[PDB]
RNA sequence: CCUCGA
DNA sequence: TGCATCCGTGAGTCGAGGGT
DNA sequence: TTGTGGGAGCTGTCACGGATGCA
């Protein structure tokens, strides 16, 4: 296939002809590697060993080997006995992924280690294999299965360990004060600061500021050695002149008085605490990342030894001298060894000081916690028992490690319910970059400076794809070609340049390294040999600024124009013609499209569809070349060349986390020979291997009788009749028969006061039958509950007493269909204690019913293109009402004109024009030579057959001249008529009156998505229902059949209207007047007048809470006495007895 | 702990509509009203709904156990029809 | 003046300042500090409990 | 306020706020701003208490200051912030629901305050017809009866 | 004092403070009954005083009224039978529904309610579908568009509340901005372009 | 029973005599309920004796479960046979 | 359509001329005679001028029946700044700090921004979305404070009959015979009740006190040659607790005199808070 | 609490 | 005993779903 | 109830006013 075909490397990929004019010198890497490489490092897999040997460090150390080397050996007080851990090993997995999702389990494998015990007393070695627990495993898709649900561990953005300087300008004295922060990987922080009074102060974790000289005197330094190293700023001298401690002994005494206050200080507690606080690797550690940072910034030990990673006296001296020189205008420095260290303040938002904690490190930290607690238990058990009896098995208590892993995966903000609307949503979810969490910043500290685009984000974190709401700037997504460092930094690849010749040597750079060299753009002319063509090229400099520099001075070049964007963003055709807000909205709404029953790849793409679908995992890919041996809707089995067979089963009508349908379909036939890497089956939102999130709709840009007014959208009824926008939604309902005080619940077909008709669709167990169409309120699972002899209704007591029935008085608690739900029962799963099925305490039976519904497109459903053009369907017109082209073809979707120009997303128009060309094909007239506008075109684009799929990459797509040229040579319809002129418009007829519309209208083909905001999920209402217990106000949310909130601003609006009675009614007899609401129901049922409002129960609750706060609050009548607000309930008895 | 909002902890009481239809009686309310004599109607309604002692229903109508216990045994067989 | 604010507030009203020290603490009724049984042997309470 | 007087600081505040709103193309009528400005200058500071129970340096409503004076005393006009004026309201229940609930409740207990329960916010809280619009006694208590010429027809 | 997960325990004073406290969350504003919510769509065929109520939403909102009128007419034997019929969505209710809807106003609200025009009274007409139909002239007051917006419906019950809806809060009675006196129920972009 | 026409709402400091007059009993145990029977422990934070019965007209020891006994106090358990509604208006106290 | 978005045919030459001027400023900076702040300020001047010039060429090249022109100039929707961003040039883009950048976005959205232009424009876009998030909450807090401080102000009587008020400028006497109308009349004098009589020099009273002062009354006062007028406001209302209807004046919503029960305090708080989201 | 919608 | 500091306020509304 | 054994985890927020606490 030619070079203009995008994704030529992938075998069997569709031939998408691309307008691109620049060669791709580097392929998109594995988009899930941010997860898999991290987890494989944590494990110590062979896939990780090969990479660590090839291009990593010369010494490979795994994520668990690291924790074990940090933990072993465990010794006692006398050092008499030692226990070491080695060789982390994994057995096979306990259950397959589907079995784990089914049984509400956790996909995990058992962990084993070699625990060697040596005894210095009796001279013996006692090795043993110890079981460490069930470690949760990462699936092929990069996810985890926890308690039956699929989860993603989002990488966290955190401050890299190191030394960071910040200057703060003050109004008082106008002086610029300076402060230092030392952020380690473990242990508590220390801080330096020059005060308003020119007094340099050192702070410990949470302690009052102490003079910096006290720290030197806490390390035993002499009063003259301080004057030899400092005083050139004289600030250190004037700090020593300030009245402070006398000698080093009283210094340690007063500093041990600071730590642990209120305790009687001593002379040995200081020697014991200061040693372990910042200089013992057991309680303080800044990892190789932090050691590298502090050594590179301060020039310490540039000879590259990384033996020790702990704050040393050299580091503290260098840091205090750094602060002293930074307070003055000193911009250069040297240390006893420090070679050319600049003196600056540090940018906290820069991606050279801001690192990533991937899933591997996030799990490693929790493992470290569990291991330290286990070590405490081990040391506490070593002393108590005798050498004759102890063993590696008896000392070890695995419970804290298991508890830590469980608690992490079950309560961490970084372990998130996977977004599974469509493959793209999950794909970007695994590449998300979250700023909040444990160790990161708080939501209440997320200032504006954290959230905006930083210049160091270029090629690492996309600037477009980010939440539109309160999480804006806090959740990014990794760029396409970006990659995470072993240190935790984000690197991006650049082509190397030597003497104005751009080579094919690729080098991955960190933001630190990038700020040193000169990086050009991808849109830069290049000779056939690789040499620059311009005298000077556009380049990006250190501060993030840009300039023009001669070609003899450029070092690196962008590998791709797409380098700075994420996957979802790179899927927007004509992105460069869209404003950033609408582009962000399009990127977000691509992750909200639902899968349709039939996929259809877009006529106009960017080339990212193929790779996105493949790397998303929801597509089936051949692991090895071969020939299909058998193909069924159930599975596809391929016979390899060596004789081995591989079979792939098909997820068929599977529910996602968000109720969308995951349904895979084979796209090969019985004889086909497939290559390794070729797509064998199409999952959801995929068509022939490409991400197909929407449909190609015939669109006319024009107002239409105000039905598309204000972003509303009009649709041809053909989209319903032909199910082109129909989607499948599956909902899981569940109920459990459990134990109660008065007896045991039971799942039965026999429910009291129920006709045989409304139980027809139930089996003998009391469960609905597979294939039944259930309506609003139908019974899914029958279930009775034992009832007490005081709960019986008057009509119930009569039937119990007249017949003298059995003592098992049961209330109907059957599982019924919620409002707004309907569909066919497509599956039932049942668990019983009669079998070995595990259930929680006191639960006899547990049954799940799966209901599927086919939703056609409707009024209120939300559609959106890829350029932020969203809107709800205001009107579905009959096919005869739509404006139709000259040949009778009715348009499918009418988009209002007034939206396009002011939202600043004109790409949606360009996409439309190209969308028409691809629909009809073209034939560029080359008889008298190739025209001038078509010069830059690759030869494969000079003619196209109807319905030609076409790729327009972002920042390298079809130019305006070429697009204008294509509209001229549009091939005609079957009758030889050209329906769309060279302006992109056409003469439409009004299918209602019949007369043609007076002016030509832009028609074309636009990619429209069905967003997961469907009116079936939004519509809700309630007259009366369940109430809150604590406040007696209606519950909230649709799922609980709750009422709507009438908030404080609504009451302000009421008062501004002066609608006093409405306001009283809303706040008394609709919320918490416990008698008023029942009297209202009675009055409405009997046509009587609505009664008088009572007293809001929430006011009584407020009074009771104030009285619980020792506040004697009393309600006083007009004369001064206290009004008792209580109830007597004879009235109900009077009415019920007179009944 | 509870969820972060305590107002989403549901009360487990019947709704105003639920307590209206549960306090009334079905269509048989005209069977025990007209088809039974007022001797059976008044004695059966106050021995089963109220659950009074056998001697407390003896006091309301000025009748011994021989009358109250009989009108109950016969009113049930009366209401067994229909 | 600041001190006289509170001193005269305690004086003019007949509210004894002894109320600022407690010998018994009130306990809010249980329904306003709910304890609910969760799925299984688990339970859930408000922080007040 | 001190130099030029209250009816001058009112003009000053209204014109400044209107300048800020007009610099951005906002057309708000002056009466809306005046309704807000009025609620700042409603109180006075007690310089010399004299024969009165008011503590000196306290902020008392000008109505109470002008009516409490039964000769049978020294008050200076005060400009007040909207938060300050709101927290110093007639109704402790009203202030407890606006800001600083703890401080308001403590100072209300100490001063043994009594809320007269007159004000739309308090009626909202207790479930009473607010004293505005259709809730005032003029409209809320109306006698309606058909005429005799209509009772005949 | 922290519980599990280093989370501070809500004290007695926390119950009153903040937007989540009793004052802001349970006294100055509450959740109400006889209320619903749905996505809005533009209905140009509507009159300024009208709005399109989805049929299911109106049925649930007016449930006791429908039951009473269903027992008045002999469609229902007793009130429990009427309740069962309304729950099963029997074909007889709809003729009754439009009967009890006539001239019974509803209140439409779109948050954020910035001014009093953020809540307006409308006469409901039954509409096929699940979306509220909103008059295109009230979008300036609600700041409403159709990019996915939703609105809430409240049903006044008392005679005084219905009167306040029909007189004070009626849509066609509030055409001018209460802030500047300028018209808000004014022809907007498309209608402008047309005229 | 009472339309909300109150003249004033007064607040002040609560003396310990007020806290004792309000209270219906003294809480003395940390135990909340019996995990087995889901029955409140006596003198605990949910004690039915002082706060109120969990179920309508039912005492703790089961001697009275009927509306006929309305008003009496069960001499075995000290629980008043009345509505569970009172369980949201009966305050306890703790003697320090 | 892509055809309706006309590119100004003089854009290249305009940008070349202003690039010459920016190059002169850059050579003045390379000489050492210009300050860095002066360099940035001069470049901002240059590129603001160039943006205005390409906008002028755009509006001169566009026929008045063009749909992008018809939509804006009819008052339907949008503003010409958006038209200039689409067809002309984006212009200057802000910093994450709020400053402007020496090099502007010379491309239009019809031509398609370059990689660096798009990346620079994202800064302004993101900062604008975040700051709007902030301003919404600030305006909400101010509105709540206003609502609370003002919910005592309700109308309670028809007329306190006070003779106090405020004088308001209705016009200004220019040196010519023309009378410069005051801009604040829509918000200062309109919809007020008249305090004292407005009489002309040697003439009858043109508007009696207590009049609504609508457009007819304002125009009559102006044609009469009156330049100041005293009106009754709630600043000078003598009512004890609330305000009187006559001192308040016309109800903006109903167009007539404000009714009795109206809680004009909440209406005022909402009228002040609602457009708060637009301030910068 | 989190993620999302206006 | 006169301030500088520290501590304690406040920071939009309404929705959906999923968890401890 | 004997022979040893001291913690997590945070700051990346901003503007304002007035009681507190020390020079
Ligand atoms: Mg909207
Ligand atoms: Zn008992
Ligand atoms: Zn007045």
């Amino acid at each position: 296939r030619p070079q203009s075909s995008s994704n030529n490397s992938v075998p069997g990929a569709p031939n998408r002809v691309s307008f691109a004019k620049l060669r791709e010198p580097l392929e998109v890497p594995g988009l899930l590697d941010v997860q898999t490489d991290s987890f494989e490092w944590l494990i110590g897999s062979p896939r990780w060993r090969e990479s660590a040997a090839e291009r990593g460090d010369v010494n490979p150390v795994g994520g668990l080997e690291e924790v074990l080397y940090e933990l072993s050996p465990i010794e006692d007080f006398s050092g008499s006995m030692s226990l070491s851990f080695s060789d982390p090993r994994f057995d096979d997995v306990k259950a397959p992924v589907d079995e784990c999702k089914d049984k509400d389990m956790t996909y995990a494998a058992p962990l084993f280690v070699t625990a060697e015990f040596i005894n210095n007393n009796t001279g013996e070695i006692k090795s043993q294999t110890v079981f460490m627990g069930d470690f949760p495993m990462m699936t092929e898709k990069g996810t985890f299965i926890i308690n039956g649900t699929e989860r993603v561990v989002v990488s966290q953005l955190v401050r890299s360990p190191g030394v960071y300087f910040d200057e703060t300008i003050d109004k008082s004295t106008d002086k610029t004060l300076h402060s230092v922060k030392v952020i380690p990987s473990r242990g508590a922080w220390l801080e330096f600061d020059v005060d308003k009074r020119d007094t340099v102060g050192v702070r410990i974790d949470r302690k009052r500021r102490q003079p910096v000289t006290v720290l030197l005197k806490a390390l035993g330094w002499t009063s003259e050695q301080i004057v030899e190293r400092f005083g050139f700023s004289e600030i250190m001298r004037s700090t020593l002149e300030k009245d402070n401690t006398v000698g080093t002994d009283e210094a340690l005494l007063d500093i041990y008085r600071k730590l642990r206050p209120g305790e009687p200080p001593t002379k040995e507690s200081a020697q014991t605490l200061l040693e372990n606080l910042f200089f013992k690797e057991k309680r303080y550690d800044l990892a190789r990342v932090g050691r590298y940072k502090v050594n590179k910034k301060l020039g310490l030990h540039v000879g590259e030894p990384i033996t020790s990673s702990t704050l040393t006296e050299e580091d503290v001296v260098a840091t205090i001298e750094y602060l002293v020189r930074l307070h003055e205008g000193q911009t250069t420095m040297t240390v006893p060894g420090g070679v050319e260290v600049p003196v600056e303040t540090d940018d906290i938002d820069h991606f050279g000081n801001r690192r990533l904690r991937t899933v591997g490190e996030l799990i490693q930290n929790q493992i470290r916690v569990g291991m330290s607690r286990m070590e405490r238990v081990v040391r506490e058990r070593m002393t108590t028992q005798d050498v004759e009896a102890i063993t590696p098995q008896t000392l070890i208590n695995i419970r804290p490690v298991v508890a830590a892993i469980k608690e992490f995966f079950g309560t961490s903000q970084l372990s998130q319910f996977m977004d599974q609307n469509n493959p793209l949503s999950g794909l970007t979810h695994k590449r998300r970059l979250s700023a909040l969490g444990p160790g990161g910043l708080s939501r209440e500290r997320a200032g504006l400076e954290v959230r905006d685009v930083h210049p160091s984000h270029y090629g690492r974190m996309c600037p477009i794809e980010t939440p539109e709401g309160p999480n804006i700037g806090l959740i990014g997504s990794l760029s396409v070609y970006a990659r995470v460092n072993p240190f935790g930094f984000i690197e991006t690849p650049y082509r190397k340049v030597v003497d104005g010749v751009v080579s094919d040597e690729i080098v991955y750079l960190t933001a630190d390294e990038e700020d040193r060299h000169v990086v050009a753009q991808a849109n830069s002319p290049i000779d056939a040999d690789g040499r620059f063509v311009e005298p000077r090229v556009l380049v990006r400099r250190k501060a993030g600024e840009v300039e023009y520099v001669p070609s003899s001075e450029v070092d690196y070049m962008d590998v791709s124009p797409r380098q700075m964007v994420s996957v979802a963003t790179a899927m927007i055709p004509f992105l460069e013609h869209d404003d950033a807000n609408r582009a962000l909205m399009g990127a977000n709404m691509q992750r909200q499209a639902v899968p349709l029953v039939r996929s259809e790849a877009p006529l106009v793409g960017t080339g990212m569809e193929l790779r996105a679908a493949i790397d998303a995992g929801d597509v089936v890919v051949a692991e090895e070349s071969g020939v299909i041996e058998e193909v069924s809707a159930d599975y596809i089995t391929v016979m390899h060349d060596n004789g081995t067979r591989r079979t792939y089963r098909m997820r068929k009508f599977a529910r996602s986390n968000h109720g969308t349908c995951a349904n895979q379909c084979p796209i090969v036939d019985a004889g086909d020979r497939v290559e390794a890497g070729q797509v064998i089956a199409d999952g959801p939102c995929t068509d022939d291997g490409e991400m197909a999130l929407g449909k190609n709709l015939l669109v006319a840009i024009m107002p239409w009788e105000g039905h598309n007014y204000e972003d509303a959208i009009i649709l041809s009824n053909r989209l319903v009749e032909e199910d082109v926008l129909t989607s499948i939604h599956i909902e899981e309902h569940e109920i459990d028969a459990r134990d109660t005080k008065l007896g045991a619940e039971e799942i039965t077909r026999d429910i009291p006061n129920i006709s045989d008709e409304v139980l027809a669709d139930l089996d003998e167990r009391g469960i609905v039958r597979i294939g039944a169409e259930v309506r609003d309120g139908d019974i899914l699972v029958g279930k009775v509950t034992p009832k007490g002899e005081t709960e019986l209704t008057p009509e119930e007591r009569l039937l119990r007493a007249i017949f003298g029935e059995k003592a098992r008085e049961v209330r109907d608690t059957s599982l019924k269909v919620p409002h707004g739900e309907s569909g066919k029962v497509i599956g039932i799963r049942v668990f019983s204690r009669e079998d070995e099925d595990e259930l929680p305490a006191g639960v006899n039976e547990l049954v799940r019913v799966y209901v599927a519904q086919k939703r056609k497109i409707s009024d209120g459903d939300k559609l959106a293109g890829r350029h932020g053009n969203k809107g709800v369907i205001g009107k579905i017109l009959p096919v005869e009402d739509m404006p139709f082209l000259a040949d009778g073809t009715p348009v499918d979707i009418i988009l209002n004109t007034h939206g396009v120009p002011r939202r600043m997303n004109i790409g949606q128009i360009l996409e439309t024009h190209l969308g028409w060309c691809a629909h009809s094909g073209w034939k560029v007239d080359a008889a008298k030579g190739v025209p001038d506008w078509a010069a830059r075109l690759p030869d494969e684009l000079l003619e196209a057959q109807p319905n030609a799929i076409v790729s327009t990459p972002v920042f390298d797509g079809a130019q305006e001249a070429e697009l204008q040229g294509l509209l001229s040579c549009t091939l005609p319809n079957r009758d030889g008529d050209v329906l769309v002129d060279a302006d992109g418009k056409a003469m439409l007829f009004d299918g209602r009156s019949g007369e043609p519309f007076p002016y030509p209208v832009t028609v074309g083909y636009m990619y429209i998505m069905k967003l997961h905001h469907l009116v079936d999920d939004k519509i809700h209402a309630r007259s009366t229902g369940p109430y809150s217990m604590i406040t007696q106000q209606p519950l909230g949310g649709k799922a609980q059949f709750g009422g709507q909130r009438f908030g404080e601003m609504e009451c302000w609006a009421m008062q501004a209207y002066g609608a006093a009675y409405t306001l009283q009614e809303l706040l008394t007899i609709k919320s918490d007047d416990t008698v008023g609401r029942v009297k209202v129901y009675e009055a409405i049922v009997k046509g009587e007048n609505i009664p008088e409002p009572g007293i809001p129960e929430s006011f009584k609750v407020l009074l009771k809470e104030l009285q619980s706060l020792c506040l004697n609050v009393e309600v006083l009548s007009s004369d001064g006495a206290a009004i008792e607000l209580r109830e007597g309930e004879d009235e109900d008895l009077e009415r019920a007895a007179a009944n | 702990a509870l969820p972060e909002d305590y107002d989403r902890v549901p009360a487990d009481e019947p709704n105003p509509e639920q307590i209206y239809h549960d306090a009334r009686l079905g269509p048989d309310l005209q069977a025990a009203l007209q088809a039974l004599p007022e001797e059976f109607r008044m004695a059966v309604y106050y021995a089963d709904v109220e659950g009074f002692p056998y001697k407390e229903i003896a006091e309301i109508m000025d009748t011994p156990i021989g009358t109250v216990m009989s009108r109950l045994h016969r009113g049930r067989r009366q209401l067994r029809g229909l | 003046l600041k001190r006289l604010k509170v001193v005269a507030a305690f004086q003019q009203s007949g509210n004894s300042p002894m109320g600022m020290v407690l010998d018994a603490v009130p306990v809010i009724p249980p329904e306003l500090r709910p304890m609910v049984q969760l799925d299984g042997g688990r339970f859930a309470t408000s922080d007040l409990n | 306020l001190r130099v030029q007087g209250p009816r001058e600081v009112q003009i000053h505040l209204v014109r400044e706020v209107q300048e800020v709103y007009r610099a951005q193309g906002v057309s708000i009528h002056d009466k809306h701003i005046e309704v807000i400005v009025r609620q700042m200058l409603r109180r006075v500071t007690i310089i010399d208490s004299g024969s009165t129970e008011f503590l000196p340096g306290s902020l008392i409503d000008r109505a109470e200051f002008e009516a409490e004076n039964r000769r049978v005393a020294a008050g200076r006009p005060v400009l007040m912030g909207i938060t300050k004026a709101s927290l110093a309201t007639d109704s402790w229940l009203s202030a407890a629901s606006f800001q600083e609930t703890t401080r308001v409740l403590t100072d209300a207990a100490i001063n043994c305050r009594s809320d007269k329960l007159n004000g739309l916010k308090e009626n909202v809280i207790i479930g009473k017809l607010i004293p505005a619009g259709t809730g005032i006694n003029r409209y809320r208590n109306i006698a309606v009866q058909p005429t005799e010429e209509a009772r005949a027809a | 004092v922290t519980g599990p997960g280093n989370r501070p325990l809500k004290s007695l004073s926390d119950l009153l403070k903040g937007k989540q406290g009793r004052f802001r969350q349970n006294l100055l504003g509450k959740r109400v009954d006889y209320s619903g919510r749905s996505v809005i769509v533009v209905g140009p065929q509507l009159k300024l005083h009208q709005c399109g109520l989805p049929k299911l939403m109106a049925l649930e909102l007016f449930k006791p009224f429908v039951m009473k009128r269903l027992v008045d007419l002999n469609h229902a034997q007793n009130i429990k039978s009427a309740k069962r019929m309304v729950e099963r969505q029997r074909p007889q209710v709809w003729d009754v529904l439009e009967e009890v809807i006539a001239e019974h106003p509803v209140l439409l609200n779109r948050a954020p309610t910035l001014h009093r025009l953020g809540i307006q009274a409308f006469e409901p007409m039954l509409v096929e579908g699940k979306a509220i139909q909103l008059h295109p002239l009230v979008c300036e007051a609600f700041n409403a568009d159709f990019d996915g917006d939703q609105m809430a419906v409240h049903l006044p019950l008392s005679a005084e509340a219905q009167a306040e809806a029909r007189i004070l809060m009626l849509s066609s009675n509030n055409i001018l901005s209460p802030a500047s006196g300028r018209p808000l129920a004014m022809p907007r972009l498309d209608m402008v372009t047309g005229l | 029973l009472d339309v909300n026409f109150f003249d004033e709402l007064r607040i002040g400091l609560a003396t310990a005599e007020d806290i004792r007059q309000w209270s219906y009993g003294e809480v003395k145990k940390p135990e909340t309920i019996n995990y087995r029977t889901l029955k409140p422990e006596k003198d605990g934070l949910f004690c039915e004796k002082i706060f109120g019965p969990t179920r309508d007209w039912e005492c703790y020891c089961g001697k009275y479960k009927r509306v006929r006994f309305k008003g009496i106090i069960c001499e075995r358990c000290g629980v008043e046979v009345t509505r569970a509604k009172v369980r949201r208006e009966r305050m306890g106290h703790i003697e320090l | 359509s892509m055809a309706d978005v006309l590119v100004p045919p003089r854009k290249k030459e305009i940008l070349d001329h202003y690039e010459e001027r920016a190059d002169k400023v850059e050579k003045q900076f390379q000489r050492g005679a210009l300050n860095h702040d002066e360099r940035n300020e001069a470049l901002v001047e240059i590129w603001k001028e160039a943006t205005d010039e390409v906008g002028q060429a755009l509006r001169e090249h566009y026929p008045d029946d063009n749909p992008i022109i018809t939509i804006v100039d009819s008052g339907a929707t949008g503003n010409f700044t958006q038209t200039r961003t689409l067809a002309g040039m984006k212009g200057l883009v802000t910093n994450p700090k709020g400053e402007f950048i020496p090099r502007p976005v010379k491309s239009s959205f019809r031509e398609g921004l370059t990689v660096l232009e798009y990346f620079i424009n994202t800064h302004g876009a993101r900062k604008g979305l975040a700051d709007t998030a902030l301003r919404t909450a600030d305006s909400g807090y101010l509105t709540r404070r206003l609502v609370d401080v003002s919910q005592d102000v309700i109308v309670r009587e028809h007329d306190c009959q006070t003779e106090r008020g405020i004088v308001v400028e209705l016009a200004e006497r220019a040196p010519d015979g023309t009378l410069i109308r005051d801009p604040y009349i829509e918000t200062s004098a309109y919809a007020r009740t008249l305090g004292t009589d407005a009489v002309d020099e040697a003439g009858n009273v043109i508007v009696e006190r207590g009049q609504d002062l609508g457009d007819p009354e304002i125009d009559a006062l102006l044609a009469a040659g009156i330049t100041q007028v005293k009106v009754r406001s709630v600043l000078t209302c003598a009512t004890s607790t609330g305000v009187c209807a006559t001192c308040y004046g016309r109800s903006m919503a109903t167009g007539k005199l404000v009714d009795i029960g109206e809680a004009v305090g909440i209406v005022a708080a909402q009228s002040i808070g609602e457009p708060g989201t637009q301030l910068t």
